[PDB]
RNA sequence: GGUUGCGGCCAUAUCUAGCAGAAAGCACCGUUCCCCGUUCGAUCAACCGUAGUUAAGCUGCUAAGAGCAAUACCGAGUAGUGUAGUGGGAGACCAUACGCGAAACUAUUGUGCUGCAAUCU
RNA sequence: CCUAAGGGGGACUCAUGGAGAACAGAAAUCUCCAGUAGAACAAAAGGGUAAAAGUCCCCUUGAUUUUGAUUUUCAGUGUGAA
RNA sequence: GAGGUAAAGCGAAUGAUUAGAAGUCUUGGGGUUGAAAUGACCUUAACUUAUUCUCAAACUUUAAAUAUGUAAGAAGUCCUUGUUGCUUAAUUGAACGUGGACAAUUGAAUGAAGAGCUUUUAGUGGGCCAUUUUUGGUAAGCAGAACUGGCGAUGCGGGAUGA
């Protein structure tokens, strides 16, 4: 039997537009977003963490019926301003993006002097504690989307950065890199190693004395900047400081105006044929079919 | 053997709409219900907790209590020769704001607007609603519309 | 352009199946043969249901299979094509561009023979695919492959004839 | 054995068909609904004559079989087995029940089958040639005696078993909008794949 | 060890339909 | 206007087959020391952005396309139905009066719109 | 009837069809594609359910404690259940 | 707002069901052309495709009429800022409020021998009939339900006569 009948198409119920795209887990989305009905219009704030092939996107979002509204957003491509120009998808780049978004959100809110965070990153597990006789810390819930929960995943780098930046984000340390599952304690030394790019630096050192050709191809950008492993840590250590000095968002200066961009894109992309045009097409195809009348 | 269970006779009432089964669109969970809101009740068959009884499917009431995932609604039910106040705990999946408020709440504003502007012009305006009245006189032009005479048609079989 | 670099055919995976009809020592020895050939721990398949004629029952460990990818898959594939003397049939290629054959003795592949192990026949299947099959296998944003990029019987047959200098019969 | 037909004439009960709820149901006496030269083409038999019910009524399967046999016998005897195509247009899907202590536990058992027909519903249709009109009419008029109630013999305005009038059929035929399908025809559609539509109707004069 | 799949849901001995001539 | 992240309504958004896609983005793509998961680094994890590609994803256009959506001197004021009679008819049923009123069918049009943030020839 | 067939989390997708692989055949196991649920969810049926409520994996005991309000049956009493 | 009954539908799902037509490499068989070839053929039967006749209390995309829930203000709408141990990242909200504004067309029709409230007690707890809807039954001055109106409990004019 032919399966794909017209009745099959008639009775098919298409899923949600963004579920058929495979982008939103609506089970997890419902559990995250729904707010206690007795807290009425007070919103729950989400830390959306998304990884592209080249970029890390971290946004603080509250949801409404007309659509989500962004509070602040920090991207990984903002990092070159702070001194990290290469490896924009490290675990440490994730940490830097989390710290940046935390500082930027707190600047927007006004909680800068209060809730500085963990200023001396030693890799210990810590949660942003509320200040007595003061406003509660900005509460944010982690939204990892479709990305799998694994101990060592890069999303928890943004987690730790946001936690160290002063935001209150509830979490546990059994998914951080450096968690010993057999002896249920966190090796904070290894976590601190991962926070400041220690694994990448150790890879640089191990590859340079073993495969110099591969070290030359994999770590090109590092070679022309004459940046070795021993000053890798400094690249993050300064950047952290810079992130805390001026976490404000500076938009990129646009080489063209909005109208010029719109006109340029509007020049391409085909536009739909008029009804008369396709009627003429049908008439021509009918006439040109008369040549296989046999 | 007689059968009278809680969800007896709800085969079609509690069905999801055709081509609308599955996940709940999230506007249901983002709406905010306050005590005094008027809400329609429609049981969603896919959420069985906090589900209304089949009597309240299709009834409209007042929210009196708001909880984590549910609202308390006051319904007046006929029991013999009087009404009994019923207090039903319903999850917000079975509830939607009633559209009867928005019609009456707009007429209050419109009446208020009409009252102020006639007052601005130093004149009067009448705000009471009226039923549809019989139509007035009118003149039918026949230029291009001279009456065409019709007759009843003869009987035919078309099978 | 049909002559694009990313349209290059190449092996996705090779799956090795030994369906010994019983459970116990013989299936274990077939698994030993598979672990010898591939260097990877194979996985045993249980019968989905019971058939008395075949002497199998539901959840009885019947078959064993293993998946190999990369250079080792290529080495095993040509080692098995030598036993087939590089001659498959047209009937052997599926419409989705995958192909398979079955050897009858596992010592023809080129491994040491042990009287304790004995000889087991073996089933070979190669799964073909171009670059970009990750679209159909990734978690997020899963989609389908375009028609020109799809693998079919003809493209796989021509690629097999070119890359192995073998003959594809049709008896 | 069989009760008199007067016991089951009227649609007093809801429809009671064979189903998973009544299973020990006998078969209807009528099994064949198409007779005569049923492989004849549409163009061979232009004239259609109906036997129409003027009653909201039940006709037993036994009565349907008897009328079918009578009409077929007469028309093949008078005009030949290849001069007509007879079709019974009502199928008996309603199960009658019989009861026979007393009225306790009186739900009956299946007893027979009947077709529930409405007013104006066609019972029998006969497609034939024009010259065989007077024969076919008399074939149906005899069959009327096997049925209860009032039935009318009505000459159709349409060509054979088609839904088109005898003039619209000629128009759609000379316009290449009709093709044969064995005993029936297929009509051209101005919707869907243009190439498949054109392939199926080569003689279509487009305007 | 290795095996643990059967993402199906089977009945009893269910030699499936098939089983005919 | 294009693109991405997060969305609202949840097919005018889906399905099939073709064709096209500037910039950026996205994607495929390269690698396995490290966190991590597998029979299989295929999925998941990590690293590089370095060697390559728009072939595919994605986007747009095409189709007397299927489906879907909308409209109606379409069908049809039909079927049905509230109310009435000391209406017709042996009956089955039917007509009429004051009201309400479909579905199929047919024809035509259309094939996502849009919110927050970021980015771009 | 069930220490899971309860609870939480995670991964996967079921019935079925097509095309292929030694013995292997209508039915053993493997692979790709298709697959709106046509399966499965203890049980009778209905409803409900697809990144799940189904299959599989990991951890568990919320199948716990104190007593009120409420829904159904209703006399707006009880019991059961929620 | 809710509904899923009438009608309608089956070249829409499910289930039932009549007929041809064209196709395919498990064609299911009979006779071939066969030496076998299964390699074709004549045939019948299956399926597939586009069609066709007829159906459903325990089928259904659609979907009435009657009937049904809520609303049509002063206990309303709007403005400002007080209380709390609840809530928010908050100076956010929630609820209840102080103070201020909106005057008789104070926010549809129609009616209202006015509205509201309490206590106490009788009889009763065999029912039946008519229209319409309707179940069992061949049916019954039979048995059983739904809404209303009646008889019982009711005389009076008519139906000769009659709950
Ligand atoms: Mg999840
Ligand atoms: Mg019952
Ligand atoms: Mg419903
Ligand atoms: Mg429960
Ligand atoms: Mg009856
Ligand atoms: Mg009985
Ligand atoms: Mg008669
Ligand atoms: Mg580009
Ligand atoms: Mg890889
Ligand atoms: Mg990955
Ligand atoms: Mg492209
Ligand atoms: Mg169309
Ligand atoms: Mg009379
Ligand atoms: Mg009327
Ligand atoms: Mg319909
Ligand atoms: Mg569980
Ligand atoms: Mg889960
Ligand atoms: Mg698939
Ligand atoms: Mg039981
Ligand atoms: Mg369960
Ligand atoms: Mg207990
Ligand atoms: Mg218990
Ligand atoms: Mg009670
Ligand atoms: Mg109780
Ligand atoms: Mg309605
Ligand atoms: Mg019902
Ligand atoms: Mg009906
Ligand atoms: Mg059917
Ligand atoms: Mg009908
Ligand atoms: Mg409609
Ligand atoms: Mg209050
Ligand atoms: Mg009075
Ligand atoms: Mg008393
Ligand atoms: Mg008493
Ligand atoms: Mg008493
Ligand atoms: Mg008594
Ligand atoms: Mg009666
Ligand atoms: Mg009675
Ligand atoms: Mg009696
Ligand atoms: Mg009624
Ligand atoms: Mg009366
Ligand atoms: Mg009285
Ligand atoms: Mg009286
Ligand atoms: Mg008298
Ligand atoms: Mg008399």
């Amino acid at each position: 039997k032919e399966f794909r009948t017209s009745a099959y198409h008639s009775r098919f119920q298409t899923p949600f537009r963004r579920r058929q795209e495979g982008k939103t887990d609506y089970y997890q989305r419902k559990r995250l977003v729904t707010q206690h009905k007795a807290k009425y219009n007070s919103p729950k704030y989400r830390l959306v963490v998304r990884f592209t092939n080249k970029d890390i996107i971290a946004q603080i979002v509250s949801a409404h019926i007309t659509g989500d509204v962004v509070f602040t957003a920090a991207y990984a491509h903002e990092l070159p301003r702070y001194g990290i120009k290469y490896g924009l998808t490290n675990w440490s780049a994730a940490y830097a993006v989390g710290l940046l978004v935390a500082r930027r959100a707190l600047q927007k809110l006004g909680l800068d002097e209060t809730y500085t965070g963990v200023e001396e990153v030693e890799g210990e597990f810590e949660l942003t504690e509320a200040v007595e006789d003061g406003p509660r810390p900005f509460k944010v819930f982690l939204d990892i989307g479709l990305q799998r929960t694994t101990t060592g995943a890069r999303v928890f780098g943004v987690l730790k950065g946001a936690s160290d930046g002063g935001l209150y984000v509830p979490h546990s340390p059994n998914r951080f890199p450096g968690w010993d599952i057999e002896a249920e304690e966190l090796d904070a030394e290894l976590l601190r190693k991962y926070i400041f790019g220690g694994h990448v630096a150790e890879y640089m050192e191990e590859l340079l004395d073993d495969d110099e050709e591969k070290y030359k191809s994999i770590f090109k950008n590092y070679i022309e900047e004459e940046i070795e492993s021993e000053d890798v840590e400094e690249i993050y250590a300064n950047a952290h400081e810079a992130i805390r000095a001026d976490p404000s968002f500076k938009p990129t200066e646009k080489k063209f105006t909005k109208e010029q961009y719109k006109a340029e894109s509007k020049k391409y992309r085909q536009q739909k044929l008029t009804r008369a045009e396709r009627q003429a097409k049908v008439a021509k195809k009918i006439a040109e079919f008369k040549a296989q009348q046999e | 053997g007689k059968s009278r269970g809680y969800r007896s006779g709800t085969r079609y009432a509690f069905q999801r709409d055709f081509k609308k089964h599955g996940a709940i669109p999230l506007s249901t969970y983002l709406k905010v219900y306050k005590v005094g809101d008027i809400v329609d009740i429609k049981a969603n068959g896919s959420i069985q907790k906090g589900m209304p009884h089949k009597y309240y499917h299709g009834k409209t009431g007042i929210v009196y209590n708001v909880t984590k995932s549910s609202v308390g609604v006051i319904i007046n039910k006929v029991v013999g020769n009087r009404y009994i106040e019923k207090r039903v705990n319903l999850r917000v999946e079975h509830v939607k704001h009633s559209a009867c408020r928005q019609e009456f709440l707009n007429r209050v504003k419109s009446n208020a607007a009409k009252k102020r502007e006639a007052k601005a012009n130093g004149e009067t305006v009448y705000l009471k609603r009226q039923a549809a009245k019989p139509r007035g006189s009118r003149i039918i032009s026949t230029e291009g519309n001279i009456p065409q005479t019709l007759a009843p048609v003869a009987y035919e079989t078309f099978i | 352009k049909s002559q694009n670099v990313m349209r290059e055919l190449r092996i996705e995976k090779l799956v090795l199946n030994i369906c010994v009809g019983e459970s116990g020592d013989r299936l274990t020895r077939a698994a030993k043969v598979l672990e010898q050939l591939s260097g990877q721990t194979p996985v045993q398949s249980k019968a989905r249901y019971t058939v008395r004629t075949f002497g199998i029952r539901r959840n009885e460990k019947i078959a064993v299979h293993v998946t190999v990818r990369g250079p080792k898959a290529e080495e095993i594939l040509e080692r098995g094509l030598k036993v087939k003397e590089y001659q498959l049939r047209s009937k052997n290629f599926s419409a989705t561009g995958n192909f398979g054959f079955g050897i009858d003795e596992h010592i023809d592949l080129g491994i040491k023979y042990d009287p304790s192990i004995g000889i087991y026949g073996m089933d070979f299947y190669v799964v073909m695919g171009r670059a970009g099959a990750r679209v159909t296998r990734r978690k997020r944003a899963r989609s389908t492959i375009g028609n020109s990029h799809k693998t079919n019987k003809e493209d796989t047959i021509q690629w097999f004839k070119t890359r192995y200098d073998a003959e594809v019969l049709d008896k | 054995a069989r009760r008199p037909a007067r016991c089951y004439r009227y649609c007093k009960n809801k429809p009671y068909p064979k189903s998973r709820y009544n299973r020990a149901v006998p078969d209807a006496k009528i099994r064949i609904y198409d007779l005569g030269r049923k492989k004849a083409t549409v163009d061979e038999f232009p004239l259609c004559i109906h036997l129409v019910s003027n009653e909201l009524e039940q006709l037993s399967s036994e009565a349907l079989e008897a009328a079918r046999i009578c009409a077929n016998k007469y028309i093949t005897k008078v005009s030949g087995r290849d001069s007509f195509h007879l079709r019974v247009r009502v199928h008996p899907f309603h199960v009658l029940r019989i009861n026979k202590q007393g009225m306790r536990g009186a739900w009956g058992k299946p007893h027979g089958l009947a077709a529930r027909v409405s007013i104006g519903q066609i019972i029998m249709s006969a497609r034939t040639k024009d010259s065989n009109k007077d024969v076919v009419i008399e074939g149906l008029r005899r069959a009327r005696y096997k049925f209860p109630g009032q039935q009318k013999i009505i000459i159709s305005k349409k060509w054979g078993f088609t839904p088109l009038n005898r003039d619209e059929y000629i128009a759609k035929k000379t316009n290449g909008e009709v093709i044969d399908d064995g005993a029936y025809v297929k009509f051209l559609s101005r919707k869907g794949n243009l190439e498949a539509n054109l392939q199926q109707f080569p003689n279509y004069q487009y305007s | 060890t290795s095996s643990k799949k059967s993402d199906a849901a089977p009945a009893s001995a269910d030699p499936a339909k098939a089983k005919k001539k």
